[PDB]
C-alpha cells in the first residue's frame, strides 16, 4: 500500500475518445477516458460549441450501462410460441446467420404473397445514420410502416413553432442573455434538451433574468426561479393567454416585431372590438383578428377565477415582460401540450414569444443553426420493384390521416406518426394485419400509454424481431432478439445538438473491443440482412447498398461489416471534412481531425435571420394562422366535411375561427372525479437516461437529486393536505388506481406537491430490463409503471400521445 | 498550505453530478458515497422552499478524527489534507464517531460483492456480473479506476474506515479532483487558502463565506457562498 513511483503512476495517462450521449436528446459530445481497455470516465467534450465540458449527472451511469450485467450477449429466439405477459419465452441462443434467416425467410414470404405492407418498421431511438434501417430498407420491401416513437416524445409541442413562424421542431434559448424567462413546465436544469448548458448557465442568469416557472410540482428549477406557479395541470394556456390580453392593453408588445397602431394611441380596450385597418402590423399576421375574436376577453380577472392566480401577479407578469422586451424566452414542456387539446397550448404559450419579438432575438429562442450534415442516403426508386411500389402506398398500420387522425405534421393531412395508436391498428388488424416486425432500441410497452395494448398488439404478430441491448419488456414478445452494440461506447454514429447560439455535430464511434457477439442496430445488422435477402432472392437492398452507399473518398462499397459501419457515417458527414464548412461553422481538415476533435460547430446564430420570411403561408409571424387554417381546410376537404366539423370528430372546442388562434381549451379529462380525486403528475426522474437506466445500481443509490424523492425507492408524492385527507404518511405502501389501470409505490409526503395532485417519477416499474431493474425478473416490478395509469388518449390535430392533464387517479394503502 | 474548496450555491444545480463522479472515480462501494449532500424542504405550500448542499470532507484545520486515532492511520499531510494509510487501519471506527459531519464510511460489507453472482435472468443469453468482471479484466468491478491506487487502495478491504481524499493522487498530477470537473456549472472551485492571491481566497472575501458546523471547533475548510434559491417576486 505504499505510493507508487512517479514512473509507476498511472493517473492522467490513459485515453479520451469522442463519441455523443443520448441519454436524453441534448445529446452531447462526449470523450470516454479509456484505460487497460475499459471505459472508467465520462466527461463533456471540451471542443462543443454548445455545452463544452458541461455535463448534466447521468453521463455517469453510461458506465453501468456498457457494463450492464443483464445485456445480451447472442442472438436468440423464443421456444415457447405462445406470447404474453404470462408466457415465458423461453429464449435459448443462436447465431447471427441464423436468426436473421428466420426474419429474411418471413420477410420473403411477404413479398412472395404480395402483402409487402404487412411488414413493420419500430424505431425508437435512433441516431442520424438512421435513414437506411428506418425508411431505406422498409420501402424497398414495400411498406408504408416504418413508425417512428415522435409522437409519444414531443410533437404537439412542435405545433405553435409550426403554425406561428414555420419551424416543425425545436428552439434553442438564449438564457445568457436573457431578461425574462417563463416556463410552462419546463425544468431546464433537469430534463428538456440541453441539460448541461442550461445547467451551466442557469443560476448565472438569475442575477439578469427575472425567472417564472407554471408546474403542479416544485421542480428544480422551480426552486431556483423568482416565482413558482402551482399550475392545475391542463390550465397553462389560461394564463399565457391572460399575459396576452395584459401585454395589449398595456401597449407593452415589442412594436420593433409586431407594428402599432396607425395614429399612435393604444385602442386595445378590454372586451371591446377595434378596427383591423387601424393597425399596421410588420412582421406578425392577425394580431387585431385575434383579439376580436378571443383575446379581448381573456383578462386578468377570467384568469384568476379559473386558476386562482393573483390578477396582480398576472399583470405584473405581463408588464415585466413588457419591459424586457425583445429578451423574452417562453419555454413549453411536453406536460402543458401533450394533452388531449394540447395544440392550443403550445400555440398559447408560443405566441408570447412573437408577441414580445422574443422570436430570433438576442435573450429569446430561435431554432438551430444550419449545418451541411447529410440525413439521407440517395433515392431507392430506381430499386423498387413492382411489388414494393404497390406496398408503399397502403394505409399506415398507425391510421394517420383519418377523419378523426389528421396528425397535421408539416400541414400535411396524415403527416404526422401516431406511435401509440399502431398498437390499435395492430390488435384490431385495421387497416391491416401486421405479420412481419422489426423494432428497435424501443420499449412501447412500458414508454407508451396504457402499453398493455402493445402487450396485447404484438402477441398477434406472426413473426417479430427486435434489436436491443437488454431484454426489455417489448423484447419479451419478440421471436428473435438481435443484440445491438451499445450506441454510446461500441457503435458508430453521428448526432447533432443546439444551444449556446451554435449547432454542432458530433461523432459517435467504439472506444472498447466489442464486449459481446452484438451488432450495430443502423449499419451491421441491415447490411446483414439485405445479404441474407440477396441469397434468399431479393437483392434490392443490398444493390442499393452496394452501389449508392459508397464511399465518399474511394467510391468503393464497404469490404465487410465493420468497414459498412464506419462508411456510413463518413457518407453522410463528408460535406463537414472532405468538402469546406467555411460557410457554416469550423473547417475541417480531414476525417482523421473530425475523428479526433469529436465535434464540429457552427458559427454563430444571426439574430433576426428569419424575421420577414417565415415559412408560414404568409411569411409573417401568424397570431391568426393561416397556415393551420389550409392545413384544417386540407383535411376537411380530403373528408368531405367542414372544418367544424373536423373540430367535433377530434373533441376540441374550437368552432368557427377560433380553430385558427390562440384560445382556451378546457382541458380534457378522464373519470368520475368523485372517484378518481387526484390529477397524475407524471415528471421524469433527472437520472432517467429515458427509459434505460432503471437497471444501473447507481440510479437508485442517487435518486433523491430528485427534489422530494427518496433514495433507493419509487415514491408517489402527495401534498401533506392529501396525505391527511386519505391517510397517507411516509414510507406506506400504496397502490394508485386510475380507470385503465393500476401500480404499487410507496408514499411521500411533500409541500412541493399542488393540492389535489400526486407527483410521480416516470421511470422505475419495469418488470423485465435486468436484475436491478425488475423485483423477479419476467414477473414482479420494482416501483410502479406510470403509464399502466395514462389512458390511451391523442391531441389529434398532431398525432401527439397525451400524458398530462386527463389522468385522475385514486390512491390508498396496500 | 491548506488546500480547501469554495461551493457557489447559486451555480449549483442540484445534480449530484459531483457525487457521481466521485464514484467512478474512487471505486467506492455500492451505497458508499464520499461525495453526498444535505437537502432541505422548508414552508407550507405555496410558499415552498427547496436546497440542496453538496457535502465532502472538509479537511479540517484541527481534525477530531486525526486526534482520536489509535493507530495514526488517519494523519495531516503538507497540503493540510486528511488522509489515510488504510494498510493500518484496524477498523476501531474512533474517527467515525469524533467526525462532526459523517463523512466517512466503515467497509462492513465486502467491497463489490454482487459482482460475484454469476446468475443470468436469460441462461446463457444474458451475462452475468461474473461473466462481466472476466471478460473485461477487472479485479472487482468492470468500473474500477486503477488511478485511485496510486496512493489509496483501489479496493479497500473489508472492516476498514474510508472518506473524501480531496482527489490526492489527481493533485499529485496537477489535475482537478473529479467533482472539480464534473461540475457543469463550475459551482466548485479549489486553491490554497493561505495564498490571498488564491481563487478561493478571493471568493471567500468577495462573497460572505458559511461553514457546516462551525461550531464544532474543527475550521472546516469546505466554504458555502450565496444562496440555492432567490427570493420570490411578486
Ligand atoms: N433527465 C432527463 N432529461 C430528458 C429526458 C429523459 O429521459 N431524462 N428525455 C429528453 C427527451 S426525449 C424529451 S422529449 C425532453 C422533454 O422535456 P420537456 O418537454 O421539458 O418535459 P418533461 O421532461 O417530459 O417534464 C414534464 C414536466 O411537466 C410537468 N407538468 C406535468 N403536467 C403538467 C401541466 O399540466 N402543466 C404544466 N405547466 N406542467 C406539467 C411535470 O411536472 C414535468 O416537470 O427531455 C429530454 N431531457
Ligand atoms: N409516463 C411517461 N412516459 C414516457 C415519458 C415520460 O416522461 N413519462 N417520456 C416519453 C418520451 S419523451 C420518449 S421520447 C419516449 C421514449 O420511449 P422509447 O422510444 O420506447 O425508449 P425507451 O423506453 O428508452 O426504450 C429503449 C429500449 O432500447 C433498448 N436499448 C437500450 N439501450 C440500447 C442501445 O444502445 N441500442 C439499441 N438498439 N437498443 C437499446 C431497450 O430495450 C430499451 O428499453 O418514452 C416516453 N414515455
Ligand atoms: S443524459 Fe442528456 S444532457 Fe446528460 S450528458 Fe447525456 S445527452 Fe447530455
Ligand atoms: S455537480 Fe455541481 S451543480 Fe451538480 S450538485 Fe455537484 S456542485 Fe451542484
Ligand atoms: S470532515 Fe470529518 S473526516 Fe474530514 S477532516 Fe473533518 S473531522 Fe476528519
Ligand atoms: S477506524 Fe481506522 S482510521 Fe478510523 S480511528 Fe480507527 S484505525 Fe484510525
Ligand atoms: S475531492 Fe475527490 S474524493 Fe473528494 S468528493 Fe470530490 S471526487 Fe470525491
Ligand atoms: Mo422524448
Amino acid at each position: 500500500g505504499a505510493e507508487l513511483p512517479a514512473p509507476l503512476r498511472r493517473t492522467g495517462v490513459g485515453e479520451w475518445l469522442a463519441t455523443t450521449c443520448q441519454g436524453c436528446t441534448s445529446w452531447c459530445a462526449k470523450q470516454i477516458y479509456v484505460m487497460d481497455g475499459r471505459a472508467l470516465k465520462v466527461r463533456g467534450n471540451p471542443n462543443s460549441g454548445v455545452h463544452g465540458m458541461s455535463s448534466c449527472p447521468r453521463q455517469h451511469l453510461s458506465l453501468q450501462q456498457v457494463y450492464d450485467p443483464d445485456r445480451l450477449r447472442t442472438p436468440m429466439m423464443r421456444t415457447n410460441p405462445k406470447k404474453g405477459r404470462d408466457q415465458d419465452p423461453k429464449f435459448v441462443p443462436i447465431s447471427w446467420d441464423k436468426a436473421l434467416d428466420m426474419l429474411a425467410d418471413k420477410i420473403i414470404a411477404l413479398r412472395v404473397a404480395n402483402e409487402p405492407h404487412k411488414y413493420a418498421l419500430l424505431r425508437g431511438r435512433y441516431s442520424h445514420i438512421n435513414d437506411l434501417l428506418y425508411k431505406k430498407m422498409t420501402n424497398l420491401i414495400g411498406s408504408p410502416n416504418n413508425i417512428s416513437h415522435s409522437s409519444v416524445c414531443a410533437e404537439a409541442h412542435k405545433m405553435g413553432p409550426y403554425y406561428l413562424d414555420g419551424n416543425w421542431g425545436y428552439n434553442q434559448y438564449d438564457v445568457k442573455n436573457a431578461k425574462f424567462i417563463l416556463s410552462f413546465g419546463a425544468d431546464p436544469i433537469a430534463s428538456n434538451r440541453q441539460v448541461s448548458f442550461y445547467s451551466q448557465t442557469w443560476g448565472d442568469s438569475l442575477d439578469h433574468a427575472k425567472v417564472v416557472v407554471v408546474d403542479p410540482r416544485l421542480s428544480a428549477s422551480a426552486a431556483k426561479a423568482h416565482k413558482w406557479i402551482p399550475i392545475e395541470p391542463g390550465q397553462d394556456s389560461v394564463l399565457a393567454l391572460a399575459i396576452a390580453h395584459v401585454a395589449l392593453v398595456e401597449g407593452v408588445w415589442h412594436k420593433p416585431f409586431v407594428g402599432d397602431f396607425i395614429e399612435g394611441k393604444n385602442l386595445f380596450k378590454a372586451g371591446k372590438t377595434v378596427s383591423v385597418e387601424s393597425f399596421k402590423e410588420t412582421h406578425t399576421y392577425g394580431l387585431v383578428e385575434w383579439w376580436n375574436q378571443a383575446l379581448k376577453d381573456y383578462t386578468p380577472e377570467w384568469a384568476s377565477k379559473i386558476t386562482g392566480i393573483d390578477p396582480k401577479t398576472i399583470i405584473a407578469i405581463a408588464k415585466d415582460m413588457g419591459a424586457a422586451a425583445p429578451a423574452v424566452q417562453v419555454w413549453t414542456s411536453r406536460g402543458a401540450v401533450m394533452q388531449a387539446r394540447g395544440t392550443y397550448t403550445s400555440i398559447s404559450c408560443h405566441a408570447l414569444n412573437g408577441l414580445f419579438g422574443g422570436i430570433d432575438s438576442k435573450g429569446g429562442l430561435f431554432p438551430g443553426n444550419k449545418t451541411p450534415l447529410l440525413k439521407e442516403y440517395p433515392e431507392a426508386k430506381a430499386y423498387m420493384d413492382e411489388i414494393a411500389a404497390k406496398g408503399v402506398k397502403k394505409e399506415k398500420i398507425d391510421q394517420r390521416g383519418r377523419l378523426e387522425f389528421p396528425a397535421l405534421a408539416k400541414g400535411k393531412s396524415g403527416g404526422g406518426v401516431i406511435t401509440a395508436n399502431a398498437a390499435n391498428g395492430i390488435r384490431n388488424q385495421d387497416p391491416y394485419e401486421i405479420k412481419v416486425m422489426l423494432a428497435y432500441f424501443n420499449n412501447f410497452n412500458f414508454s407508451n400509454p396504457e402499453g398493455q395494448r402493445w402487450d396485447e398488439a404484438l402477441s398477434k404478430v406472426d413473426f417479430m424481431a427486435h434489436i436491443t441491448t437488454n431484454v426489455s419488456e417489448f423484447s419479451w414478445f419478440a421471436d428473435v432478439l438481435l443484440p445491438s452494440s451499445h450506441h454510446m461506447f461500441e457503435k458508430w454514429g453521428v448526432l447533432d445538438s443546439i444551444g449556446n447560439g451554435v449547432a454542432q455535430i458530433s461523432i459517435q464511434q467504439p472506444s472498447i473491443k466489442r464486449l459481446w457477439d452484438t451488432r450495430i442496430d443502423e449499419s451491421e445488422i441491415p447490411y446483414m440482412l439485405a445479404k441474407k435477402l440477396a441469397d434468399k432472392g431479393f437483392d434490392a437492398p443490398w444493390r442499393y447498398i452496394n452501389e449508392q452507399i459508397v464511399d465518399p473518398e474511394t467510391g468503393k462499397p464497404a469490404a465487410d461489416e465493420a468497414e459498412f459501419a464506419k462508411l456510413m457515417v463518413r457518407y453522410l458527414t463528408a460535406p463537414l471534412w472532405k468538402e469546406d464548412a467555411s460557410k457554416y461553422g469550423d473547417k475541417l481538415s480531414s476525417w482523421d481531425e473530425f475523428v479526433q476533435k469529436g465535434v464540429w460547430n457552427s458559427s454563430p446564430y444571426k439574430l433576426e435571420a428569419r424575421w420577414g420570411k417565415f415559412k408560414t403561408e404568409t411569411t409573417k409571424f401568424e397570431f391568426y394562422s393561416k397556415t393551420l387554417e389550409k392545413a384544417l381546410q386540407s383535411h376537411a376537404d380530403k373528408h368531405k366535411v367542414s372544418i367544424d366539423e373536423v373540430m367535433k370528430a377530434c373533441d376540441y372546442q374550437a368552432r368557427g375561427h377560433l380553430a385558427f388562434i390562440p384560445h382556451y381549451e378546457e382541458p380534457y379529462r378522464f373519470g368520475d372525479e368523485s372517484e378518481f380525486p387526484l390529477l397524475l403528475v407524471d415528471q421524469k426522474s433527472r437520472l432517467n437516461k429515458e427509459g434505460r437506466t432503471a437497471n444501473s445500481p447507481w440510479y437508485y443509490e442517487f435518486k433523491d437529486v430528485d427534489p422530494g424523492d427518496v433514495a433507493n425507492e419509487d415514491v408517489a408524492k402527495f401534498n401533506p393536505i392529501d396525505g391527511k385527507k386519505f391517510g397517507l404518511k411516509d414510507g406506506d405502501e400504496i397502490r394508485i388506481t386510475s380507470p385503465v389501470g393500476m401500480l404499487t409505490c410507496k408514499a411521500k409526503l411533500w409541500e412541493g406537491v399542488r393540492p389535489g395532485t400526486v407527483a410521480k417519477c416516470f421511470g422505475q416499474g419495469h418488470w423485465a430490463y435486468g436484475r436491478y431493474a425488475s423485483a423477479k425478473f419476467g414477473v414482479t416490478p420494482r416501483g410502479g409503471s406510470n403509464n399502466d395509469l395514462i389512458a390511451d388518449r391523442y391531441d389529434r390535430l398532431s398525432g401527439a400521445s397525451a400524458f398530462y392533464g386527463h389522468i385522475r387517479v385514486r390512491v390508498e394503502k396496500v | 498550505m491548506r488546500l480547501g474548496m469554495v461551493i457557489d450555491l447559486q451555480k449549483c444545480v442540484g445534480c449530484g453530478g459531483c457525487s457521481l463522479a466521485c464514484k467512478t472515480e474512487n471505486n467506492t462501494n455500492d451505497g458508499i458515497h464520499w461525495s453526498h449532500h444535505i437537502a432541505t424542504t422548508e414552508g407550507t405550500f405555496p410558499d415552498v422552499k427547496y436546497t440542496y448542499i453538496p457535502t465532502l470532507c472538509n479537511h479540517c484545520d484541527d481534525a477530531p478524527c486525526v486526534k482520536v486515532c489509535p493507530t495514526g492511520a488517519m494523519h495531516k499531510d503538507k497540503r493540510g489534507l486528511t488522509l489515510q494509510n488504510n494498510d493500518e487501519c484496524i477498523g476501531c471506527k474512533k474517527c467515525m464517531n469524533a467526525c462532526p459531519y459523517g463523512v466517512i464510511s466503515f467497509n462492513a460489507a465486502t467491497p463489490h460483492r454482487r459482482w460475484q453472482d454469476d446468475s443470468e435472468v436469460v441462461a446463457n443469453g444474458t451475462v452475468s456480473p461474473l461473466m462481466l468482471l472476466k471478460r473485461t479484466g477487472a479485479t472487482a468491478t468492470p468500473n474500477e479506476n486503477p488511478e485511485r491506487g496510486d496512493t489509496y487502495p483501489m479496493i479497500r478491504p473489508k472492516r476498514t474506515t474510508e472518506k473524501c481524499t480531496f482527489c490526492d493522487h489527481r493533485l499529485d498530477k496537477g489535475l482537478n479532483p473529479a467533482c472539480v470537473d464534473a461540475c457543469p456549472s463550475e459551482a466548485r472551485v479549489i486553491g490554497d487558502l493561505d495564498d490571498p492571491q488564491s481563487k478561493v481566497s478571493q471568493l471567500i472575501k468577495l462573497h460572505k463565506p458559511m461553514q457546516l458546523k462551525p461550531e464544532a471547533g474543527t475550521g472546516p475548510r469546505v466554504f458555502y457562498i450565496r444562496s440555492f434559491g432567490v427570493k420570490t417576486a411578486y
